[PDB]
RNA sequence: CUAAGAGUAC
């Protein structure tokens, strides 16, 4: 849905490393592993936390809001 | 639903104490002390520091059930040595070692420059 | 609830969670797993029903089943494996772990046994510590295959006055077998003492296994290079023999065994050769497996698995059979449109020469799917028919 | 991501399971049991679309 | 067969089962809710007046 | 349940300190019994755990299609290149005492599903309640406080 | 208290078997031609090699004084004197069989917590061994 | 949802996974209960 | 005199050190206390005023609870359970308020930097969310389309990792001893050779390799534990270790106090 | 690649599958 | 796939070549200017065929092209496969992994499992919990269960990106240890 | 409330 704040196993705060990850993947044309290493995710728990996340919220944000002010 | 509150792990309940001692009749000069709202963290530490004592014949602990935070520690010492005294000495030794470690780690961290 | 042991009187222990909790041993009479099973609880509403329930239907009174005049409960799953690991000769326990394991036995008499080794380091053996759980006054003497009064293989079992003199404690001893520790304890000391023995053994062994650890992984399904080469050579030799039999049948030189047709004898010989091929490959793999192999450890303890599981995971899955015969020609004269007509080679009719470690080819995957489908269908039909017969 | 192929009946999504049946206009011959006086039966479930 | 040989009964519970190596062979773990629901009638006796009074 | 038929309920929940931990402090999210592996022969569970470990370390995605030319040997070699034991074993430490476990634990990420069957929707007890109008027996079903 | 048995053996075979910490040794007595020993020893804790001369003793107790187990084992306090101080490798067990091998030779089986020992010889010097608990003491 | 939208039901040895099911229905996708084999998925 | 420490790597969030001349039990107890016995500040109670987003209210509350908060002076705070106020006061809580609106035609990201402390901290160093990245935006709490609004308030109490893992300031704690397996506390699973198939740890360089001929040292105990503590951000990693030692000492002191008073 | 009429590999067929599922979809039979 | 004699190479080969694959790739990339090439174009120029179980009785199918079309030191870790010692193929499987259904296409390494386990997972992934639709907020269904953080599998199949499984995952990657830890 | 049906758990 949206990037989890903390890695489930260890607890490293990885909710602030999603937009940086996407910018690395897009602007710097880095592959996934090098970007994960760059962000500081050395344990494969955090690496699977950030690597396999699916950003469903974009989909949810396409629909017009039910309550619009 | 039936899952109890987490704070019951470390919070003393009403009408019960942290420590309770029951003499053991299987062997002479032996006690079984139930420690409440504790776990392996204190259990292994206290066990090892009791076994470092020379006059402690037997010292062991068990957590009877993972559901409840409490554990039983049996202590049997030589004649003329109250097992409560063994517990006192083990706790004192643990405190002294931890204080020395805290001082040493503080002095070692103060030595860094890239922090 | 197919028998009286599947309905037993228990004692309530109130717990702060949302599931019924029962001992691992008492699952064996109930045929109960923990993968979503549900169980029922009936409460008597009078002192008379309460009393006769406690005095006739109590779990300890049901340990020895009239079904086969042998105990219906035993040491199972982790504990069983753990106990095999605990009673090995190599297993020596230092003072601190001995003290913990002794305290973990509720009825421990309070005296530390003299260690099996006193100098230069006091070490207790696993048998010495486990003998504390066994009640005082129990004599057992079972002689396994090839054992002597000395035990070069540490097999067999000799318990004298509640002390395990020798023998690895495993399924044959603490399991639900006639003449085992469970049967002897319940017949000599009583059902209550047998239940106490269950509790003590499980407690000590589970503590030891918690602080020793037991795992299993992909490497446990891997045989080294020479063994894989020998397994492939065995499969190739079996396939060559099958090809020779097929030649002798197709050249009409094969004679039908008396009482059956030519095709029946040919299929019998092919299936026998392939079955003994998978058996030989599994035996090679099992011999290759070192004593530290985790799947081998589980099989030896008897807690779970068998030789066939090792054979299928490591050496060869084998021949897939439908209705007791090989995979049938669902298409015209052929099993799949990926095989030419009249192809009776082992791969064309469901033989799975690949282990689960190696993975299955698409055709072998489909044939195994058919075999498993037959298994599920037979399970459903059998449970229905057995229910009707039982009623 | 919704794929369709289903109906909305009274606000509930209803799907029609593909019903399997024997094909029509095909001749099928079956061996019968020994006690029955008929040994083989050839049948067609004829139907015109 | 539906109402005489076998019938639906009160004072019964049903739920998922989990293992517990720290329970005795003859013991069963009962959820606190199920214990709070299923009940036993205990006749008031001079020997159990105090505990049943406290439960009340 | 895994993607391999390894259904099972939560026996118990341990906090992070009580779980066994590797030399890098990683504690498992799940502990499953070894005995489910030999009898059920879910080797794909182990292979996919190894492949997930390699994929998480290397940042790629594990190509776990059925009939590809992906071998356990290649996955093990890639895992060895990443500084871990090739067969996925990791020296773990008991969470109660910190002592090394005498046996090395198979360890790695694995894909699990939470199924619709929760205990909150199946616990059901009835001392007394509504009865059936016809036979004066307890009604049927937990949705009716039945017997 | 006093040694029920004492001799000097030479080890002719050490068999690791399927073990990493225990080996089964066969030893021939260098004094008496009919006494022989089979013994499981923790090689991790007391290494034993082939053709190693081992002084092997069996005692009813370890205290130096004569006898006055049923009493709980207690770790040796500093300065405690026992017969084990004269030996390198001390085990404790119970005898569980007295086999009559021949007219003069008898064999005694001891179980040292699952470490098995079988001592065989003429009864004129093995008679002191009886069906009770014994300590096995070994020095190199 | 996808498996339901591609589900086939056979009214009632039809339970056996036939050879002709290769590539037209799933070799291993069917309920464990009384519907085993009768309910198939494309 | 006592345990000796020699730290290898010192960083803002990671400390890698060696803990020598200490028993295994003490090292593991310190590890466990650091994992789960260090008090920390985190968002505990959530009052939702407005939420027109796509995320559920308790979903956002869950995300907010996982936000690390500065806890340098957390010992100056009090637990709300043993405080004299009715629900929450200044001596036992920190009140934050997250107010966001989707006034931009593109997605607007509600970060944790927009969390604003409402209660007067009385000069302490608590309440502030921990920022680590170079961009300056904290954890991505939520996203807003145009016209979406999200107004909410949070009460933050002090909490330990035992009551909930969101209070855990420890992250992963590497813990190792005897890298060469000289104590024989492990039996290495292997196929052909245990030495080759098991990669040498980085700590193997800090101990002498075994001589391959020396007898097993049965009198050798466990010491020289290589430990690497990571810091989520709530407290500096050196303060993580120091507070772990302090909390373990406090536990043993409480044992002594109860024993003596009874 | 460079050769227009070169034989395809096992990886290429997935492209074909993709094209198929671009036109059919997963429920093409119901709609058809 | 359709296989023809292909006299130029002197051996049986798929009628589809790298040019058609390149055109399909170009069309897909344009969707993600050139002449559009869809599955109907393959069906129209005799590149692919539709075969049912009636016609499938009188055909021979190659399981994979790279190993069964060309006429005849190997890796011991690879599974054993046969060549069938025959060249008379009429069609080719587009991919063997397409024999599985929607639910069984989620299984990682299903050929490394016992078949009843694959059946159990196929019947159990329909009970899996994930995101059934992205517009669940505007649907008033009777029951809905949604994972907080659905994660696409670390071990993912090539057939599960047509099922949009990576877009709508139905599980999480949990760090699993296989150990007899506590007996629970 | 009853009946019918469908799916599902062991
Ligand atoms: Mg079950
Ligand atoms: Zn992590
Ligand atoms: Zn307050």
């Amino acid at each position: 849905m949206i990037v989890p704040v903390r890695c489930f196993s260890c607890g490293k705060v990885v909710g602030d490393k999603w937009e940086s990850y996407l910018n690395l993947l897009q602007e710097d044309e880095l592959d996934e592993g090098t970007a994960l290493s760059r962000l500081g995710l050395k344990r494969y728990c955090c690496r699977r936390m950030i690597l396999t996340h699916v950003d469903l919220i974009e989909k949810f944000l396409r629909y017009n809001p039910l309550e619009k002010r | 639903m039936n899952a109890p509150d987490r704070f019951e792990l470390f919070l003393l309940g009403e009408g019960e104490s942290k420590l309770k001692i029951d003499p053991d009749t299987k062997a002479p000069n032996a006690v079984v002390i139930t420690f409440e709202k504790e776990d392996h963290t204190l259990g292994n530490l206290i066990r090892a520091e009791l076994l470092n004592d020379r006059k402690v014949l037997f010292a062991a602990y068990k957590v009877e059930h993972p559901f409840f935070a409490r554990f039983k520690l049996r202590i049997q010492t030589t004649e003329g040595y109250d097992p409560k005294d063994a517990l006192k000495n083990a706790c004192n030794s643990i405190i002294n070692k931890l204080g020395a470690l805290k001082t040493n780690f503080e002095t070692e961290w103060n030595l860094q420059t890239l922090a | 609830s197919l028998h009286k042991m599947s309905m037993m009187a228990h004692r309530v222990k109130v717990i702060p969670y949302s599931t019924f909790r029962l001992n691992l041993s008492v699952t064996s009479p109930y045929n109960a797993d923990f993968d979503g099973d549900e169980m029922n609880l009936h409460v008597p509403q009078s002192e008379e029903t309460r009393a006769e329930l406690s005095q006739l239907c109590a779990v300890p009174l049901q340990i020895v089943s009239p079904q086969s005049n042998k105990p219906c409960m035993g040491i199972v799953q982790d504990t069983l494996c753990g106990i095999r690991k605990l009673t090995l000769r190599d297993t020596f326990i230092e003072l601190d772990q001995v003290l913990n394991m002794l305290y973990w036995v509720p009825d421990w008499d309070g005296v530390i046994p003299t260690p099996a080794i006193i100098k230069p380091k006091p070490l207790w053996s696993g048998k010495q510590i486990l003998s504390v759980a066994i009640p005082n006054g129990i004599h057992l003497q079972r002689f396994d295959e090839g054992t002597t009064l000395l035990s070069p293989k540490d097999n067999g079992m000799l318990i004298i006055d509640g002390q395990i003199i020798f023998g690895v404690v495993e399924k044959k001893t603490v399991g639900s077998s006639n003449g085992g520790l469970i049967h002897v304890v319940t017949r000599e000391k009583g059902p209550q003492v047998c239940a106490k023995l269950f509790g003590n053994i499980q407690k000590v062994v589970n503590f030891w296994l918690l602080h020793n650890g037991f795992s299993t992984g992909i490497g446990d399904t891997i045989a080294d290079g020479p063994t894989m080469r020998e397994i492939t050579e065995t499969i190739a030799e079996a396939k060559k023999k099958v090809l020779d039999v097929t030649k002798e049948a197709q050249a009409n030189l094969l004679t039908a065994k008396h009482g059956m047709t030519l095709r029946e004898s040919f299929e019998d010989n092919v299936v026998r050769f392939l079955n003994e091929a998978r058996d030989k490959a599994g035996r090679l793999a099992e011999v290759n497996l070192k004593d530290l192999n985790n799947v081998k450890q589980m099989v030896m303890a008897g807690s779970k698995g068998s030789f066939i599981n090792i054979a299928q995971m490591s050496a060869c899955v084998g021949q897939q059979s439908v209705e007791g015969k090989r995979i049938a020609f669902g298409f015209v004269d052929r099993t799949l449109p990926h095989f030419s007509k009249d192809d009776y080679s082992p791969e064309s009719k469901g033989f799975v020469e690949n282990s689960y470690l190696r993975g299955l080819t698409p055709q072998e995957f489909f044939f195994h799917a058919m075999g498993g489908r037959e298994g599920l269908i037979d399970t459903a039909v059998k449970t229905a028919e057995t229910g009707y017969i039982q009623r | 991501f919704d794929m369709g192929g289903y109906f909305i009946i009274n606000g509930s999504e209803k799907v029609l399971i593909a019903q399997e049946r024997s094909a029509g206009n095909i001749v099928q011959v079956f061996k019968k049991a020994a006690p029955s006086p008929i040994s083989h039966v050839a049948e067609i479930r004829s139907a015109l679309e | 067969r539906g109402n005489l040989m076998g019938k639906r009964v009160d004072f019964s519970a049903r739920t998922v089962i989990s293992g517990d190596p720290n329970l005795e062979l003859d013991q069963v773990g009962v959820p606190k809710s199920i214990a709070k629901t299923l009940t036993y009638p205990e006749v008031v006796t001079p020997y159990n007046i105090d505990r049943l009074t406290q439960l009340v | 349940a895994s993607r391999h038929g390894q259904k099972g309920t939560i026996g118990i929940t341990y906090r992070r300190e009580d779980m066994p931990f590797t030399a890098e402090g990683i504690v498992p999210d799940l502990i499953i019994n070894p005995h489910a592996i030999p009898s059920r022969m879910t080797v794909a569970h182990l292979i996919e755990c190894l492949l997930s470990k390699v994929a998480a370390l290397s940042g790629n995605e594990g190509d776990a299609s059925p009939f590809t030319d992906i071998t356990v040997e290649g996955i093990s070699k890639l895992l060895r290149e990443h500084g871990y034991q090739s067969r996925g074993f990791e020296v773990m430490y008991n969470g109660h005492t910190g002592k090394k476990l005498m046996a090395q634990i198979f360890f790695g990420p694995t894909y699990y599903q939470r199924l619709r069957h929760m205990v909150d929707d199946k616990i059901h007890a009835r001392a007394r309640g509504p009865m059936q109008v016809l036979t004066r027996q307890p009604v049927e079903g937990r949705s009716r406080d039945g017997g | 208290s006093n040694t029920l048995f004492d001799d000097i053996f030479q080890v002719s075979e050490v068999d690791p078997g399927r073990y990493n910490k225990v080996c089964r040794i066969e030893a021939a007595s260098t004094t008496q031609d009919q006494c022989k020993l089979t013994l499981d020893i923790n090689v991790e804790l007391f290494p034993v090699a082939a053709q190693d001369s081992l002084t092997v003793t069996i005692a009813s107790s370890l205290n130096l004084e004569d006898t006055p187990a049923t009493r709980s084992w207690r770790p040796p306090q500093a300065g405690d004197r026992s017969l084990a101080d004269d030996y390198d490798y001390v085990m404790y067990g119970t005898a569980y069989k007295f086999e009559e091998v021949s007219k003069d030779l008898i064999a005694v089986y001891y179980s040292f917590g699952g470490l098995l020992m079988r001592l065989e010889g003429n009864y004129r010097n093995l008679n002191n061994l009886k069906q009770e608990n014994a300590y096995l003491l070994i020095r190199r | 949802t996808l498996s339901h939208l591609r589900r086939t039901n056979t009214p009632i040895k039809p339970r056996q996974l036939h050879n002709t099911h290769w590539g037209l229905v799933c070799p291993a996708e069917t309920p464990e209960g009384q519907a085993c084999g009768l309910v198939k998925n494309l | 005199e006592g345990p000796q420490v020699k730290i290898r790597e010192a960083s803002k969030d990671n400390v890698d050190f060696i803990l020598s001349n200490v028993d295994l039990a003490m090292a593991n107890s310190l590890r466990r206390v650091m994992i789960a016995e260090i008090p920390t500040l985190a968002i505990d109670s959530v009052e939702v005023e407005t939420n027109t987003t796509v995320l559920a209210d308790e979903f956002i509350a869950h995300r907010l609870g996982l936000i690390p908060l500065q806890s340098m002076d957390i010992e100056q705070l009090e637990y709300s359970r043993d405080c004299f106020c009715e629900d929450h006061c200044d001596k036992c809580s920190v009140v934050l308020t997250l107010q966001a609106f989707g006034e931009s035609e593109s997605t607007t990201n509600v970060y944790s930097k927009d969390l604003v402390i409402v209660s007067n901290l009385m000069g302490r160093n608590i309440g502030h969310p921990i920022i680590q990245d170079k961009e300056g935006n904290g954890v991505l709490i939520c996203k807003l389309r145009k016209g979406q609004e999200l107004k909410l308030t949070c009460v933050a109490k002090k909490g330990i990792a035992k009551e909930h893992a969101k209070w855990g300031p420890a992250a992963a704690i590497e813990f190792e001893y005897d890298p060469w397996n000289k104590l024989k506390h492990t039996d290495y699973w292997y196929e052909q050779d245990s030495a080759k198939e098991w990669p040498q740890s980085k700590n193997c360089e800090y101990e002498d390799p075994p001589n391959e001929g020396d007898p097993f040292d049965y009198k050798a105990q466990a010491d020289t534990f290589y430990m690497n503590v990571e810091s989520v951000g709530s407290i500096p990693v050196d303060q993580v270790v120091v507070r772990g030692i302090d909390t373990l000492q406090k536990k043993v002191a409480s044992i002594l106090l109860a024993l003596t008073q009874m | 690649f460079e050769d227009e009429s070169a034989p395809i590999t096992a990886e290429d067929s997935w492209a074909v599958i993709s094209a198929f599922f671009r036109e059919k979809g997963l429920v093409s039979q119901q709609l058809d | 796939f359709i296989v023809e004699d292909d006299e130029s190479l002197g051996h049986k080969e798929l009628k589809v070549r790298k040019g058609h694959i390149a055109k399909l790739m170009a069309t897909e990339y344009q969707d993600i200017d050139v002449e559009e090439y869809t599955w109907s174009s393959l069906l129209n120029e005799g590149l692919v065929e539709y075969i049912d179980a009636e016609e499938e009785e009188s055909i021979l199918i190659a399981m994979q092209p790279e190993d069964l079309e060309p006429a005849e030191d190997v890796d011991p870790a690879k599974r054993i496969r046969v060549s069938h010692h025959a060249t008379t193929f009429t069609h080719c499987e587009i991919h063997p992994s397409m024999i599985l259904g929607v639910a069984a296409s989620i299984i990682p390494f299903p050929d490394h499992n016992q078949s009843p386990r694959n059946t159990y997972q196929s019947a159990m992934g329909k009970q899996a919990m994930g995101v059934f639709l992205t517009n669940y907020n505007v649907r008033m269904d009777t029951m809905a269960n949604i994972l907080y953080y659905p994660q696409k599998p670390l071990g993912t199949t090539r057939a599960m990106e047509y099922l949009k499984f990576r877009e709508l995952p139905a599980g999480q990657n949990a760090i699993v240890a296989i150990a007899c830890y506590s007996g629970y």
